[PDB]
């Protein structure tokens, strides 16, 4: 009975979509986005008292999305694409950075919400494609702190080439780093982080 | 108008007192709290009417009790003076005269350092106006009083002093340009505004010194710290007469016979002609400094008068007249000290029935004495001093004895047997020597920190307009806590009802409350007692028995003793040791004179316990002429004033605790009697705004946790206060 | 803004006197497990020390470092103290004075006193010790409890740290968290 909570951060960069639009294998956005969908549908395929939630950090702002199995994921899936649609109607590091400051501001309202037992664990994922820039080095670090001092893992998954801050996040909290080249091959990999890295990180891999 | 910050407020409250007491030409009593810079206001708003004229002739006196207060007097409008005259711009001239006869003296090597003041200052004026007025000129007889000789210039000059001076303002102008206090002093006096000194010097008719010509229009004189002030006058006009005494002026006036026998003509045909001068016309034959270094008047009201020396024709018939009073007297002691009476006009009638001449030469002995000593000046002041005594006595018995009394205590005065026979004088009449006060001047002003019964103005009788219990709120939100410690627990016997020092189970609760007082309370504590002996007598069952080591566990005692030497060295340890680590409680008696002048501020010894209660002692027979005098006044105070100079006493020595508003103040009264005793004496606004909601009966435990209580959260905070 | 802290705890027979948790040291030494943890939660670029003032001594018991379980073991271990005999004042700031003489001053260097406010009991006069330490630059705020000691008003004020005193174990940990933020 792990009141067991996960979340998720996409990228929501035109020009890095542009980047994939000339591809050869040519992953859309909504492959990416039905990949986190599958994502949190697989943690709450696991079960009921499992609970869940993404954003997408857009430009401008950075909008959450979160949820007779088909039925919560379908509501899932509309909210998903509803708000995705808003992103690709109204559109770098101020996108994530603010992201997860929100993420962890909604940690802590989950948290001192829903609690009976007053029993958590409050595991994050972090997907970021593109490049972060150092030009916030104080929010960024003071963020990664934050999340150390809540108890929480961060986890974290890059797909075009290595950020700085990424990587030093992984390392001061605690959660794995990861990028793999071929990008379906990635998400079926976050598909086994998902199900190891936040279950049984243990005897695992 | 001088606020230099925002006010408790006091000056919101004492402004209009002063309009008040300055509108209506009156007397007045005020009421400090005790937190008040009552200093600061009185000094200020006085100035404030100098520096104006709805009154053209304005003065100040203002007196003190101490000879270290009167310095703070000093600073404190020195304070004063700096800020607007700042303020003010364009400084216009002052004078503020400490004016301190005694001991702050002589600057001659070879008579300042010898201990006492009185027989000193006979040896200086025996040298400057009785050898250098004799002789009067010499070279080795008239000595090197060469600064006398300076005021006998700068008397005839006119110089202009600066501002007001401390005491060692003027020894250090000793030096340089300002040389006697007694003469500087004099010239001064001449004109000066505010005049401070000590409040015995101004009521003391022992020898009545006239301070300011009695110039009776307009006159404005202030009495700081007035609570004792029946104390002050009966004590200023007692006399008391030992036989040792008496035997030393027998030695004397055979002394005085050899003095007559080897003088032949010279300074008694100088007597013979200046006599001759004196009935041709009434002069008086010494207008320098000699009057004052006599006993000038023991009778003030009393004339001066116009038959003068009644009874004798030379002087060693006269000499035989004293001859006669004193062999006559302690042949009266005798047979009276047999057994110890009480007699205004029995014993003055029964000696104009032994004696010869009655009351005229009754009530010129002091004057003729002076004069036929004065006439023969060769005689040291010191070895003279009880024949002075005697004619002082014989003076006041003569003119005065129908409100006073006469009574005659041989014996026992907590000692043993009747070697040492004794007499006292005194009124009981307050009023014998305030009515001169009264009477001189436009308006005096009786301060307090402590007199709350206001019922019991009527023991000095007199008419005063102004009367009123000053009410002061105090936002720093409670600056005192009156705490009293009667045992619900251990059964209270904390009174001693018993007897003085009957029982000792009372003592070991005194000593419970005392080690627990230690263990919570920092800064050393101020332990008033009831008696020097039964201090003695706590002091030996604690040292003795199984208490004093857990005190000396903690801290460190500092215990009075009757020189002033012994207040000085513990006085000195005790700011020495409560202003670095360590405790260190100072116990003292209440009426010992600790309570005046010292002033234990918030640095150290914050925490004031009374213990007992400060009541004069009750069975003595000088207390029962006092109150049945009073019984011939109002007829329920057998036990009232009793009560009243228990509470005067008690608020005396408890509330000199605290200096300021931001400070801290704990009181508490290890009693039983404090019920409505306490409800009379401590100070109305004090028993409505901060006593006894329900400590009545506090067992010792819960008041040391009242006392934490109070520590811990006067402590904890500040910023915040009456922003007035 | 570096600092190095030297924790003076005492150890009277105030420390066997209630109003607490049941003696002043366990709440005092509990709140200092806090107040470890809680400085280097916030203070890594600093360094502390416990020394215990014992029977009109002082003690030095860890050194100024940066290893914060040697600190927690050490109060582990200063958990059952007897404390035996009224403390001493004088004997912390000279130690202090000693190990502190020698550290670098661009940096400021508190001291903080956790006195039980107790009788000062120093062999010597402490206020030539408030006379040096005023050039030396050697800050020092002191923590009383239960009482105001006048000595330690003079010593927080010409120093130039700050003194408190304390009823509600919930106000203990407002002032040790109050001292956590480092002070100019
Ligand atoms: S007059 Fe002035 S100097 Fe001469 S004796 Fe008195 S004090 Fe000493």
């Amino acid at each position: 009975d792990e009141l067991n909570l996960l979340v998720i951060v996409v990228d929501a960069n035109p020009i890095w979509w542009g980047k994939q639009a000339l591809k050869e294998s040519q992953f859309t956005l909504s492959k990416c986005i039905d990949a986190v969908m599958v994502l949190g549908n697989s943690h709450l395929f696991m079960n009921r008292s499992n609970k869940l939630a993404v954003i997408a950090s857009h430009i401008q702002e950075s909008r959450f999305l979160y949820p007779g199995k088909y039925e919560l994921l379908t509501s899932a899936n509309e909210v998903i694409v509803e708000e995705i649609k808003d992103l690709m109607t109204k559109s770098t590091e101020t996108l994530l950075a603010g992201s997860l400051a929100k993420a962890l501001c909604y940690i802590h309202r989950m948290n001192k919400e829903v609690k009976d037992n007053q029993e958590m664990k409050s595991r994050i994922l972090v997907i970021k494609a593109a490049e972060d820039s150092a030009l916030q080095y104080m929010n960024f670090m003071n963020v990664i702190f934050a999340a150390q001092k809540q108890n929480i893992l961060i986890d974290a998954c890059v797909l075009d080439s290595d950020s700085g801050l990424l990587q030093q996040a992984c390392d001061i909290t605690g959660g794995l780093y990861l990028k793999v080249p071929q990008m379906p091959s990635l998400l079926q990999y976050l598909l086994w982080v998902f199900l190891p890295d936040q279950d049984q990180r243990s005897q695992l891999i | 108008y001088f606020p230099y910050d925002y006010i408790y407020p006091e000056q919101f409250s004492y402004m209009r007192e002063l309009k008040r007491t300055l509108d209506a030409k009156g007397h007045g009593v005020l009421e400090m709290p005790s937190g008040t810079g009552k200093t600061v206001s009185l000094l200020a708003l006085i100035m404030a009417y100098q520096r104006a004229y709805p009154l053209e002739v304005t003065k100040l006196i203002y007196c003190s009790r101490t000879v270290p207060e009167i310095e703070k007097v000093i600073e404190e409008l020195r304070k004063l003076l700096n800020f607007y005259e700042k303020q003010e711009g364009e400084k216009l001239p002052f004078l503020g005269l400490a004016l301190s006869s005694r001991k702050n003296l002589c600057i001659h090597p070879e008579v300042t350092p010898l201990r006492f003041g009185k027989d000193v200052d006979g040896k200086c004026h025996s040298l400057t106006a009785s050898y250098v007025r004799a002789q009067y000129q010499h070279d080795t007889s008239l000595p090197h009083c060469r600064f006398y000789e300076e005021f006998d210039a700068h008397g005839r000059e006119v110089p202009l002093p600066a501002g007001i001076y401390n005491l060692d303002d003027l020894k250090a102008l000793g030096r340089r340009q300002g040389w006697c206090p007694y003469f500087l002093a004099r010239y001064s006096i001449l004109h000066a505004n505010v005049v401070v000194y000590s409040y015995h010097y101004l009521l003391d008719p022992k020898i009545a010194d006239l301070v300011s010509k009695e110039l009776a229009r307009k006159a404005v004189v202030v009495f700081d710290e007035a609570h004792n002030i029946d104390n002050v006058c009966i004590d200023s006009m007692s006399v008391n007469l030992t036989r040792r005494t008496l035997d030393r002026c027998q030695g004397n006036l055979e002394t005085l016979q050899k003095t007559v026998l080897r003088i032949k003509e010279t300074d008694e045909q100088r007597l013979r002609d200046e006599y001759r001068r004196l009935v041709e016309g009434l002069r008086e034959a010494s207008a320098a400094r000699e009057t004052d270094a006599h006993l000038a008047n023991p009778v003030l009201p009393d004339e001066v008068l116009q038959e003068a020396v009644p009874g004798s024709i030379r002087t060693a018939e006269h000499f035989l007249g004293f001859l006669r009073r004193l062999l006559e007297y302690v042949k009266w002691r005798l047979r009276v000290q047999h057994v110890v009476q009480e007699s205004p006009p029995a014993f003055l009638s029964g000696l104009a029935q032994r004696v010869c001449i009655q009351r005229k030469p009754l009530r010129f002995c002091a004057e003729r004495l002076r004069s036929l000593l004065h006439t023969l000046e060769i005689t040291d002041l010191a070895d003279f001093s009880p024949l002075t005594l005697l004619a002082n006595f014989a003076t006041l018995v003569s003119t005065y004895a129908k409100g006073f009394t006469i009574i005659i205590e041989p014996f026992d005065d907590r000692t043993p047997t009747i070697a040492n026979p004794i007499l006292h004088f005194s009124c009981m009449d307050a009023s014998l020597a305030i009515k001169p006060v009264f009477e001189r001047f436009q308006s005096v002003i009786i301060t307090s920190g402590t007199l709350s019964p206001l019922d019991i103005y009527p023991k000095i009788l007199d008419f005063h307009p102004v009367t009123m219990a000053t009410f002061t709120m105090t936002l720093a939100r409670v600056c005192l806590c009156p705490m009293i410690i009667g045992r619900g627990n251990d059964q209270v016997a904390i009174s001693s009802k018993f007897e003085t020092r009957e029982d000792i189970a009372v003592i070991r609760n005194y000593g419970n409350l005392l080690l627990e007082m230690s263990a919570v309370v920092p800064d050393g504590i101020v332990a008033f007692f009831t008696s020097y002996q039964y201090m003695e007598s706590t002091v030996a069952s604690w040292y003795e028995q199984g208490i004093l080591e857990n005190i000396q566990r903690n801290k460190l005692l500092f215990i009075e003793t009757q020189d002033g030497a012994e207040t000085s060295v513990a006085l000195e340890k005790y700011q020495e040791a409560c202003e670095n680590g360590r405790g260190a409680i100072l116990l003292s008696v209440a009426r010992g004179k600790v309570s005046e002048g010292i002033d234990f501020v918030h640095h150290y010894g914050r925490a004031v316990i009374m213990f007992g209660v400060p009541y004069v002692y009750t069975q003595s027979r000088i207390l029962k002429a006092r109150l049945e005098y009073l019984r011939d006044q109002f007829q329920i105070r057998e036990n009232d004033f009793l009560t009243f100079d228990a509470m005067r006493h008690a608020a005396q020595c408890v509330g000199r605790a605290i200096r300021g508003k931001t400070d801290y103040g704990l009181m508490v009264f290890a009693d039983k009697r404090f019920a409505r005793g306490d409800k009379r004496g401590k100070l109305p606004r004090w028993i409505q705004e901060h006593l006894t909601d329900a400590n009545l009966n506090l067992t010792v435990d819960e008041g040391v946790q009242v006392a934490k209580y109070f520590l811990r959260q006067m402590a904890q905070p500040f910023h915040r206060e009456d922003q007035l | 803004m570096m600092r190095h802290l030297y924790v003076v705890v005492d150890g009277s027979r105030t420390m066997e006197d209630q109003d607490l948790k049941p003696n002043r040291l366990t709440c005092t030494l509990k709140l200092l497990e806090y107040f470890v943890e809680e400085y280097f939660d916030q203070n890594p670029i600093s360094q502390i020390g416990i020394i215990v003032t014992k029977s009109k001594r002082a003690e030095k018991l860890t050194e100024l470092s940066g290893n914060p379980r040697k600190h927690i073991t050490s109060l582990k271990k200063a958990v059952d103290m007897t404390c035996h005999g009224e403390p001493s004042l004088y004997n912390s700031l000279s130690i202090a004075m000693q190990t502190l003489k020698h550290m670098p001053g661009h940096t400021s260097r508190e001291v903080l006193i956790i006195f039980s406010s107790l009788t000062t009991c120093d062999p010597s006069n402490i206020y030539d010790l408030i006379k040096t330490l005023k050039a030396a630059k050697i800050r020092v705020s002191v923590i009383g409890l239960s009482a105001e000691v006048r000595v330690c008003t003079v010593l927080a004020r010409e120093t130039g740290g700050t003194y408190h005193v304390i009823l509600d174990e919930s106000h203990y940990k407002e002032l040790l968290t109050h001292h956590v933020s480092p002070p100019p």
